[PDB]
């Protein structure tokens, strides 16, 4: 399941205990993560799902929902 | 490390002990901890003159552990007189022990002889 | 056929020993009470028959064998006049030779 | 200069993950993460430029060493299984 | 699959930043640095001087005090033998410790055969020398005192600065073998009053086959050269200077100066993790050496009733070292462990663990797990363990 | 733009095959070859044994007779000092030549200070020693004879096999410095009756900071060790063996063995080209050393009435060497050229050209053209040339 | 044989002409040309196969060393102008 | 090599000779103490006490060629008395000669003095 | 001129003295060149004229006419 895998990746990267991660939680505001955390989260998504995410779409990925939508679409 | 020695440790055969009170059991205990090699070679004799069970416990290097294991394996199945025929040269030849490791074969032989002597003395 | 040699125990005391040709230095010492070990019994594996040969008589000895030299290079306190006692054979050329036991 | 730092950080990480040797790979990822976390609050623009130049030299070294370690590579570690 | 490397005290891997600095001189700048008439020689010479300044900067010295060698063995030989032979006419006495490296100990024995008097200081059970014995061992005839900074076998640290103060008060040259300390603990030759110091390249993630010795100029210390030739390296070490090797050594020194604090805190964390996790799981495990004067990167443990070589052969997926006579070609028991008052039984049981610049928590955890399981298996095979668990004292038992 | 390299006697570029063999041990196989308990050490030791066999194969020896050193300076010191000190009780006399390398000459001078007697054999004007003088110089208390195979200054070859026969007939150990000969002219230690040989890695397109010494085992030559330590290399050279360097030395020896005949043919042709083209265009140019017993790769020419270092300064695009005292740090004249009976005026005019494995015909032609033009420009500048061309003899003129 | 040898010869020459260093480039080109001229009249298939294997191993060495010399390049010689 | 030494060789200043038969020319020819360095320095004097020309020829090292060139340049335009003030320390300061290279400067000063002595002797 | 440059390259590669090279002389039969000679001639053509010649066309290039035709076409 793409949903559970994406949520697991985000939880393992940002230490959200798998409970705080929701479909409307932002990477920076809701969860505790700076711009050095989100670069690595995006790269971990690229590692798990083989996809060279362009810089524009990477900076568009700011929320769990955005990452979910990108991974499901691609 | 040599393949035979590594196999002797990685696959144990007869690690254990036997009842010292039983009249049909001999016990060998040779080497000193200060020296760094200690062996406990134990044999069991049935009603007739045949060895039926053997156990060992060895404190020492891989070569000492292999030497004790091979000594126990070769001891089981023989009689007292045939067990007395085992020399350190055979153990060294089988395990391909380099000259620095000749103590392991000598001390395994000494453990064999000490166990046999204990059996005879306590059977007297 | 009698050859007289001199043994020098570690103390430095000189022990005159009389021997005949065709003998072994290590054993001649053992019979005449010299503290030379012969641990490997002349099988060329111990270096305990180590001895220093006198300067004059050194070249009169036969050249050492390959295993004699292999044992010597491990023998402690090696010198240019070092041989192994279990390989020197008494010959008429060795009259007055002095064997010194290394410390 | 936020964009240049986020881009150099990403380049340096994606570079270090291509090290063939386990020790070098784990070291370069850990050090870069720790070094950029160590300098998150540095205010002086001169110091920030000096750090960005050292990071560029560090990235050049990582590129050359990653390539060379790809040219001469060996078996993976027992922990990597 | 290759085993994990946990043997940094034996040698270190090359730092990629060191190999990167080295490669240009292995490809393009191949000139001889003592060629003074052309550009290959000039650029090689410039690189050599740059590396000399890097080493001096790491140890707080002037560059003119750095002499490149082929290793810390040669550096120790130069220090001890050269100082002793230069000052032979008045000073015929040397002082060292019983726990020194063998290059130092063997140089001292060769001098003892050449006519010198040598005192070998005992150490306490902690592995640290006692300064009152050091003070009482000094003669008006005393030439040199040689005490190492970090012990290569158990990781204890000597009071180098105090030793140097005492030596300067007594007007005796002070040498320290720092081959296990350079780039790992802070060193300052002027604050510790050090006269000679030995440095090794491949103990600090630099290339093998290169070293350095620091020789003080104010006040001037002189040595008698051991290697005769064309008077290179100010006349103290003749021969061609291996430019790629000295460039690598300088690069490693610069990297160490930049990375020392970060490395030390990480290595301390990892060493605490290792020791706690092993002690928390196995009874009768003992650390050799004093924890209060101890470098975390070198951990020496004794596993009672299990032989060190047997445990090392069991740990076929981790690279380590022992202190067993059995692990030696000469069947030589560990003289360091003998000197710190270790029971001969427990000397055959010691294992050395190394944590360095590239160790990970993953490897530390794997090593601890494998060691726990194999120590348990070997104890279940040990007759000494059987007797100990069966209410028997080892000392009272007769042994043959 | 970088200058051309014609200074191969000083050092060589690294062979790319040698670097290709070396790099795996600089990246992945970094273990200590003396580590006996794990796979890093096992693979390092195996690589070291392979290299030892390669060197022994190049020189026609048993691998057990090869000892790795840090260079030919260390090899020469071990040979000379070790033999002299080991056989001290009976043999107190040494023999070498006036044209030997300074590592050898300085070892002999230090032994003279140590209480030994040293004879320095003169050479004939061809640079070759007289065998009858050698036979006359041997005493019943002579320990060692040391003659180099190829001279690094003028490239003349000594009669090594005849010298070895004489030494074996007189029962005197024979050492040869072969740093300039290994991998370039045929060597067989058994055919030449050699007892000790020095080898240098960076003279044979191998790495710097490594070498080897050959010590005969049947009859057994023994040496007294200079570097004290842990008893590595059969106790003859203590310290850690630098595995990447010894692997590179082995690779260089294997490549030299494969390439030697092709290299020698090619280098002889290029040397002939250089010499003939310089001689056909410049008058009063002389070759130092006999052409009949000459290694073609080392060419030494004196350009009369031109000073060597000024010619070198003019040839700024070609890396060369000169015997001029004005190129020395200590203002030391060329003792080799003094030994072969060169006038001082012409000895200050000497230029050494080095032709090696990677030299090209275009480089040779460029060098010849530049040398012709600049020698013509400096002769037009020189007062000696003025007086010679103006019907005046240099000897008759008073000088102050 | 005729096709594989001619293909290996062209690959070796192509790779050697990419050496950054003048000495290595010139030596490699000359050595390859000379060796192929020397072995042109060999008749033993086993000897030919052994020579092909040797040349393949040298092609690998050339590829690796050309790359590393491109990673670490210097100025050109005075003669190349 | 130093910038000034290189320029003084690469760019000639007064390389040549002057007619010894002419009465208004003094010639010096001196040599190094411990190496093969020879300098020929020649000065010319007009009707009044002024030096109008000076030429050199040197067999020696690059620093020696530079020293001779600088000596000729500094001698030109001066009188005999003003030239006698030229010392080796000034030449060394201008050329930045290392300690191993002061023999060239001392040779240049000696050449100057020798030529001035020759002028006085011939003009007597 | 393409003609003159090709003729010069062939003459320099094969030592034909610039006179023997014609528009109908073959590399092997007319001029003295083996296959080792050819691989070097074709590589010299590829160096002078920037063109990655495929193997199929390279084996078609056997004569000066063929080389000229290929160079002029490409
Ligand atoms: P984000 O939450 O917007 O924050 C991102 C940054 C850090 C850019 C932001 O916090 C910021 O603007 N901070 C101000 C100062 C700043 O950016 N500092 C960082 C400077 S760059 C830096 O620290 C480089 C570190 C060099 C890496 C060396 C490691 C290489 C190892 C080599 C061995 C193989
Ligand atoms: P053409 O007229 O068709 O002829 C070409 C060939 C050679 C194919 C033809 O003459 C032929 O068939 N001859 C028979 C033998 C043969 O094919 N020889 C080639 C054998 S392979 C060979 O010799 C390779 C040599 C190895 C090169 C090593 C170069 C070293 C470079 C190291 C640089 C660092
Ligand atoms: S007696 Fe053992 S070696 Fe001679
Ligand atoms: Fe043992
Ligand atoms: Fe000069």
């Amino acid at each position: 399941t793409i949903e559970e895998r994406v949520k697991k990746i985000i939880g393992e990267q940002l230490g959200v205990k798998q409970e705080e991660v929701t479909n409307n939680a932002s990477f920076v505001e809701d969860l505790g993560a700076d711009s050095l955390d989100t670069v690595e989260l995006v790269m971990a998504l690229e590692e798990e799902f083989d996809t060279e995410i362009p810089d524009e779409e990477a900076e568009k990925i700011t929320t769990v929902q955005a990452a979910i939508d990108y991974i499901n679409g691609h | 490390y040599h393949k035979k020695v590594v196999d002797h440790y990685e696959n144990p055969r007869n690690v254990g002990s036997l009842d010292k009170t039983s009249k049909n059991v001999g016990t060998g205990l040779v080497g000193a901890p200060a020296c760094g090699d200690v062996m406990k070679l134990q044999i069991q004799v049935d009603e007739k003159g045949k060895i039926v069970d053997a156990r060992f416990k060895t404190f020492g290097c891989g070569s000492a552990i292999a030497s004790s294991s091979l000594a126990t394996e070769w001891v089981k199945g023989k009689t007292v007189e045939e067990a007395l025929t085992i020399k350190n040269t055979d153990i060294a030849k089988e395990l391909c022990l380099p000259p620095v490791k000749l103590h392991c074969s000598m001390l395994a032989e000494d453990a064999i002889k000490a166990a046999l002597a204990d059996y005879k003395l306590k059977q007297e | 056929d009698v050859v007289n040699v001199v043994f020098v125990d570690r103390s430095g005391q000189r022990i005159p020993v009389s021997g005949r040709v065709g003998d072994n230095v290590l054993h001649l010492a053992q019979r005449h009470g010299v503290d030379l070990e012969g641990a490997c019994e002349a099988s060329l594996a111990c270096s305990t028959c180590h001895v220093y040969v006198s300067e004059d008589h050194l070249d009169l000895l036969p050249p050492p064998e390959e295993r004699e030299d292999d044992m010597l290079d491990m023998a402690p306190l090696l010198q240019e006049n070092s041989r192994l006692g279990c390989q020197i054979v008494l010959t008429p050329e060795l009259e007055g030779a002095e064997f010194t036991l290394p410390k | 200069s936020r964009a240049q730092v986020l881009a150099l950080y990403r380049a340096m990480l994606r570079e270090s993950k291509r090290f063939s040797a386990y020790n070098y790979r784990t070291y370069a990822v850990r050090r870069i993460r720790d070094a950029f976390r160590e300098n998150k609050n540095v205010k002086d623009p001169v110091e920030i430029q000096t750090l960005v130049n050292k990071a560029k030299r560090d990235l050049g070294v990582i590129r050359r060493q990653v390539h060379i370690g790809q040219l001469y590579s060996t078996d993976k570690l027992i922990i990597e299984n | 699959l290759r085993p994990l490397y946990m043997d940094v005290q034996a040698t270190t891997p090359l730092d990629p930043r060191v190999l990167d600095a080295m490669l240009p001189y292995l490809i393009n700048y191949y000139g001889n640095p003592h060629s003074r008439t052309h550009a290959y020689g000039w650029e090689s010479e410039a690189a050599m001087e740059r590396a000399r300044q890097q080493v001096a900067s790491l140890i707080g010295a002037d560059p003119r005090e750095i002499i490149f060698t082929s290793g810390a063995t040669e550096s120790n030989n130069i220090a001890i033998k050269g100082v002793a032979r230069f000052y032979r006419s008045r000073k015929k006495h040397l002082i060292t410790t019983q726990t020194e490296h063998k290059c130092v100990l063997d140089s001292c024995r060769s001098l003892e055969a050449e006519g010198f008097q040598v005192t070998y200081l005992p150490v306490q059970k902690s592995g640290i020398i006692d300064l009152k014995e050091l003070e009482a061992a000094i003669q008006p005839d005393t030439s040199l005192v040689s005490v190492m900074t970090v012990n290569n076998e158990i990781g204890v640290k000597q009071p180098i600065a105090e030793i140097g103060r005492i030596c300067s008060s007594r007007k005796v040259y002070f040498h320290t073998d720092a081959a296990q300390a350079v780039g790992k603990i802070p060193l300052d030759v002027n604050d510790m009053k050090i006269d000679l110091m030995s440095i090794s390249g491949h103990k600090i993630y630099g290339p093998k086959g290169v070293g350095a010795i620091y020789i003080r100029r104010r006040p001037r210390v002189r040595v008698e050269a051991l290697q005769s030739g064309g008077g290179q390296e100010r006349g103290m070490r003749s021969g061609t200077v291996p430019t790629p090797l000295v460039v690598g050594l300088g690069a490693a020194c610069e990297v160490a100066q930049q990375e020392m604090e970060y490395d030390h805190k990480r290595i301390s964390k990892l060493s605490e993790r290792l020791i706690q996790n092993i002690m928390k799981s196995l009874p009768d495990v003992v650390m050799n050496g004093d924890p209060k004067h101890h470098y975390p990167g070198c951990i020496n443990l004794s596993f009672a009733y299990v032989e060190g070589e047997s445990l090392l052969m069991a740990l076929k997926d981790v690279a380590l070292s022992s202190g067993s006579a059995c692990t030696s070609a000469s069947l030589e028991p560990s003289y360091v462990l003998r000197a710190i008052g270790t029971d001969e039984d427990l000397a055959h049981s010691s294992i050395r663990f190394g944590i360095g610049r590239f160790t990970t928590e993953e490897e530390v955890d794997y090593t601890v797990e494998k060691c726990i399981q194999h120590v348990k298996r070997l104890r279940e095979m040990s007759p000494l363990w059987e007797m100990v668990q069966d209410g028997i004292d080892l000392k009272s038992i007769k042994w043959t």
